[PDB]
């Protein structure tokens, strides 16, 4: 139905992210020795002004990669706190479904706790929007 | 989620009106272009995002979505003050939740800022033969109060974009 088609996209689209950051930390993890092969190369252990050229873009390339990086990791925390109000409201409306003759006062206390979470989840999504809208006004400013 | 933000503006909307109505599909169509006929009734409230292009401008709108149900009133109404746009959600084949439209217009003076943009929204419109909201009488009160009306429908996704767009760029006019 509807709700598994929900989750089997968010599922996907964590599963995505994780490999575009899986292959960022790689390639981070082969700048750094590329890094220190340069550096051991211009201190004397091919061409010097060509060592320097790719020195050039190896620092450039590893602030490539950062900013990738932390753009993935944000999008990553975005998708979970999506995927963890799910779980919240699907705990909270079998709760609900539950008919308040058998409910024990725990179930009570567990309906309030399980709201409170999913409504604190769901602050967090928005003070996640308002963080970004905050840092355009800076960038536009500076600029 | 970025750290540089490629977008000009960002909009809050929110959706108000009866339980039942069409709310939570409205914004599942817009944001998701997706339906459910599922009655999921939606727990105090709930936003999604969808991105936007108006006179070359990128716009972020940020849609919250409210229980209509009375009983949540004290929990959705933290909500209105930070609204740009407010859109009043009616079923036109329902006559008393066009009926409480005022009511719904008196919450919106009480808890809402000042100068918030409004939008009238009659859904469910492919429901042809068990229609009974002239779309006459909506449109003369909307346009007693200077507000802008639509019908649309979730189902079949008439109008949707339109609504939204309406309320963006009367947002954008304003602001
Ligand atoms: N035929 C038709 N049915 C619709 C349309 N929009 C919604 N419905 C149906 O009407 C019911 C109510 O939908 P819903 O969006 O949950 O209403 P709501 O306004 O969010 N209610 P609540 O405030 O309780 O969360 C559902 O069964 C839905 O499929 C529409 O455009 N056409
Ligand atoms: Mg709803």
């Amino acid at each position: 139905g509807h709700m598994k088609q929900e989750e089997l996209k968010r599922l996907y689209k964590a599963q995505a992210i994780q490999r575009q950051l899986e292959e960022v930390e790689e390639r981070q993890r082969a700048s750094e020795i590329q890094g220190v092969r340069l550096e051991k190369a211009l201190r004397g252990e091919q061409d010097e002004a060509q060592l320097l050229q790719e020195w050039f873009k190896l620092v450039l390339e590893k602030n490539k990669l950062m900013r990738y990086e932390s753009e993935l990791l944000i999008m990553a925390q975005e998708l979970e706190l999506e995927d963890h109000q799910s779980r919240l409201e699907q705990k909270l409306r079998e709760k609900m479904l539950k008919e308040e003759s058998q409910k024990d006062e725990k179930d009570l206390n567990e309906e309030q706790e399980v709201f409170t979470e999913l409504m604190q989840v769901i602050e967090q999504r928005d003070k996640l929007v308002d963080s970004l809208e905050e840092q355009r006004i800076r960038e536009k400013a500076e600029d | 989620g970025h750290m540089n933000p490629e977008y000009d503006y960002l909009f809050k909307l929110l959706l108000i009106g009866d339980s039942g109505v069409g709310k939570s599909c409205l914004l599942l169509r817009f944001a998701d272009d997706t339906y459910t006929e599922s009655y999921i009734s939606t727990i105090g409230v709930d936003f999604k995002i969808r991105t936007i292009e108006l006179d070359g401008k990128t716009i972020k709108l940020q849609i919250w979505d409210t229980a209509g149900q009375e009983r949540f009133r004290t929990i959705t109404s933290s909500y209105y003050r930070g609204a740009h746009g407010i859109i009043v959600v009616y079923d036109v084949t329902d006559q008393e939740s066009y009926a409480n439209v005022k009511q719904w217009l008196q919450e919106i003076d009480r808890y809402a800022s000042e100068n918030v943009n409004k939008l009238l929204v009659g859904n469910k419109s492919d429901l042809t033969t068990k229609k009974v909201v002239d779309n006459t009488t909506a449109k003369e009160f909307a346009d007693s109060l200077g507000i802008p009306f639509l019908e649309t429908s979730a189902k079949n996704a008439t109008n949707v974009e339109q609504a939204f767009m309406t309320m963006a760029a009367e947002i954008k006019k304003r602001m």
